[PDB]
């Protein structure tokens, strides 16, 4: 009844959680591995393409 | 006795009381109305959108 008299906002703070944590783990879940390999190689593949 | 009488009834006299009565309760209306609330102050004091950034390293 006295919540005007306060000050709560230490007592509730916005998390510091990233969604795109969940984001990314979302995506791994739906991916296969064969892809994360093949975007190892596309990563591999864009540095010699960097370096030429 | 004299409220016991039909002729207090329909009383004009009282009739015109109520209409300058509530005449002068619609003219004041607004100023019944100016009476403030403080739960915008709260809702400006209290509402923190998040403010963490996104860092993906």
């Amino acid at each position: 009844e006295e919540c005007m008299f306060k000050d709560t906002r230490l007592d509730v703070l916005p998390p510091q959680v990233n969604p795109l944590n969940a984001i990314l783990a979302q995506h791994t879940a739906q991916t296969p591995v064969h892809r994360s390999l093949e975007k190892r190689l596309w990563t591999e593949v864009r540095a010699t393409a960097v370096s030429e | 006795l004299i409220p016991v009488s039909l002729v207090d009834l329909i009383n004009i006299n009282i009739i015109f009381y109520i209409l300058l009565l509530y005449t002068l309760l619609l003219f004041f209306i607004p100023l019944f109305l100016a009476s403030i609330n403080y739960t915008y102050h709260y809702i400006y004091k209290y509402y923190n959108y998040n403010y963490n950034f996104i860092n993906n390293n």
